[PDB]
């Protein structure tokens, strides 16, 4: 199919953050980091968002 | 592993000396000559699993676990491929049979997903030939995005 | 408010273990379910909406999609699976000594 | 009516449930019968089905 | 950077080519289509110059209809209709470029299109590879190299042979040392020479 | 208005078409050149589209190498560089429209160019005409009518067809009614029996 419909895509995937349905809500902030500050992270676990 | 566990932190516990406590960071991993992803590999597998039966909290309704599935089919994609997969063949209907009964499924599809170039020169039409030309024929008999032009949607 | 109380959903994960949908109150909550009904379900029997009305809402893998299809498959919604949930209960209980 | 008058034909038919079943079985099979989109069955299976029961059931 | 190496598909029936492909280097082709279909490189591109050309047909949504893949890892771009947008509307910046595009991509067709349309095929090649094989390399084995390894069924689907122009057109090209199955070097000693 | 016939001779070798070539209408061709020769409508020029095309190459003196003429009376409202300066250089006015005219020119000839190489023709003439001859006038006899009268052996002055099909797919399609020599009314009653 892939290589039928004509094209060779590759399922990388993405299930990235969709906010849920009626969320009419200007986004107001974020706290967030990554490796760095060390996360303070539950481990096995790589970056907040 | 499971001293490492038990020792990576221990070890830095009181090599925290001539360091702030937990000591240095990744100079850890060096300390005990690793790689920090190996690290997390070690301090991942720590502690142990959760009841998965365990009340889910304060209240009752609750034991853990009552708490997840996989995989069944998303229904959604179970009747999705059925149809994707069975028109797949059920939209082969812009050629003539001499291929849309052969090559259809490639050399497999809906098989496991095999019985092929060989077979075929033989299986259908004693070629060695005729399988790559009627398959490439047919293989535009769907593309030129008129023929087969009912399931353009796919996009897949 | 409304928002947060909200709440009504068409199928999706089941459980793992029951392997049934569950209701922990999400956007892909249980509409729960309350047996005190079922003991108010047969007040008029005629099966049917029981029958279905475990099967296929709750056991049938082939069953809940043989729903999906039908619909959409112009076809006229069978027949109960067989439960299962019910199978997994006689298993545990065939190796209990059944 | 859409539907309220059909609240005897039931009533007074020997076993009511009874009456049901068969109406699916009208239904089911008199929506089943034409897969063509006949408006006729445009709308609901059932209520026709009642109905021309209804209407026969004189 | 938008970068396309070959066997694959880039231009589909119907496609949305508009936000720019912007290529920027190939040594290498627009493949087309339609219908009756024949994908050939009915035009190029190699390094130096640019797409946005069906894609600037009705547009975004035009019957934008081809389909090109290379055999160069083709270099080109990382931006929408912006750079073009500049270059589009708010003056001739590159706006000079956009028709510049067309020259530079179908006018360049267009020279092998008036060359092309010749009797044997072997002109045509000839044609490509007095310009290409010969010039961004050193003409090495015996002369005007092929400037690349591709294969010797390149004519077959370059013009689509079957298995005629090849053997044949190579058998009088191997009786005139103006090949070189090597490295597929392939060619005439001398640019001029089978350029007559 | 420039305006010019069938026959004589319009480019040349070298040629200063520049100071606005602007073919405003015709139904008509681009005969082109180079050395091995072949002027041939190797573009078109029909009522809308217009010149100006390797007139803006290196301009009023690039190596300007092209010879067209046409089948008939060919209109061209003109100006100096004026019309087209305003067009070239003060904004995109007719640059906006000059885009389309890069593409004028090229379309036709491209989709022509799409069509030219097929292997044997009468094909891509059917494809030709099934343009001019379907569209601006009306099928009269025997359908989709020749919209003009031309030359019997039109392939002998169209491709060069020398005496191949220079009557034979006259015949091929004459018992087939798909064509017919009636006041050059000569044609598919339906294009799509002809256009496969």
């Amino acid at each position: 199919l892939r290589a039928i419909f004509g094209e060779k895509a590759r399922d990388v995937r993405d299930n990235s953050l969709r906010v849920p349905n009626g969320e009419k809500g200007r986004v107001v902030d974020v706290r967030l980091f990554t490796r760095e500050q060390g996360d303070e992270l539950p481990p096995g676990a790589n970056m907040v968002v | 592993l499971y001293e490492t566990i038990s020792r990576i932190k221990k070890t830095t516990k009181l090599l925290s000396q001539e360091m702030g406590r937990k000591p240095t960071e990744e100079e850890i991993a060096t300390r005990m000559e690793m790689t920090i992803e190996k690290l997390r590999f070690i301090a991942k597998s720590a502690q142990l699993p959760i009841s998965l039966e365990t009340p889910i909290g304060k209240e009752e309704d609750s034991r853990l676990g009552d708490f997840i599935e996989s995989d069944g089919e998303t229904p959604e994609d179970q009747v999705s491929k059925n149809l994707l997969r069975e028109d797949l063949e059920k939209v082969l209907d812009s050629l003539s049979p001499r291929e849309r009964d052969v090559l259809r499924l490639r050399y497999g599809l809906d098989d496991g997903r095999m019985k092929t170039l060989e077979e075929i020169g033989q299986i259908f039409n004693v070629t060695r030939e005729r399988i790559r030309q009627i398959e490439a024929k047919a293989l535009r008999k769907l593309r030129h995005p008129n023929r087969n032009s009912v399931l353009k949607e796919y996009i897949r | 408010l409304v928002d947060d109380k909200i709440h009504a959903r068409s199928t999706g994960p089941y459980s793992l273990v029951t392997q049934q949908p569950l209701g922990g109150k999400a956007q892909q909550g249980g509409q729960r379910f309350g047996e005190m009904e079922v003991w108010a379900l047969e007040a008029f029997g005629a099966a049917y909406t029981l029958q279905e009305l475990l099967t296929v809402k709750s056991d049938d893998m082939q069953g809940r999609n043989e729903a999906l299809n039908a619909i959409v498959k112009g076809k006229a919604i069978p027949r109960p699976g067989t439960p299962e949930s019910f199978k997994v209960l006689m298993r545990e209980l065939q190796s209990l000594g059944l | 009516q859409i539907m309220h008058r059909a609240e005897d034909l039931i009533s007074a038919a020997s076993n009511r449930y009874r009456i049901t079943v068969q109406v699916a079985n009208r239904a089911k099979r008199r929506r089943y019968e034409e897969f063509e989109s006949a408006e006729d069955a445009m709308m609901k299976p059932v209520l026709r089905a009642i109905i021309e029961m209804s209407d026969e059931l004189t | 950077v938008e970068t396309f190496e070959r066997n694959k598909t880039i231009f589909f029936p119907g496609d949305p080519a508009e936000r720019v492909y912007f290529l920027l280097k190939g040594a290498v082709k627009l493949s087309r289509v339609y219908e009756a279909g024949e994908e050939i490189t009915v035009a190029l591109l190699r390094e130096n110059s640019v797409f946005g050309v069906l894609s600037l047909l009705t547009g975004n949504k035009s019957d934008r209809f081809y389909h090109a893949v290379a055999f160069t890892p083709v270099e080109l771009l990382s931006a929408p209709i912006e750079q073009v947008e500049q270059a589009l509307k708010e003056n001739p910046e590159l706006s000079m470029l956009m028709l510049r595009g067309l020259s530079s991509r179908i006018l360049q067709t267009e020279m092998m299109i008036e060359t092309l349309a010749h009797r044997d095929m072997g002109s045509r090649l000839v044609s490509f590879l007095l310009i290409l094989c010969r010039d961004f390399g050193v003409p090495c084995a015996d002369g005007i190299t092929i400037d690349l390894k591709l294969s010797h069924q390149a004519i077959a689907e370059a013009i689509g042979s079957t298995r005629v122009t090849v053997t044949r057109l190579l058998g009088d090209l191997r009786e005139k040392k103006m090949i070189s199955i090597h490295k597929k070097k392939i060619t005439v000693h001398k640019p001029v020479t089978l350029s007559r």
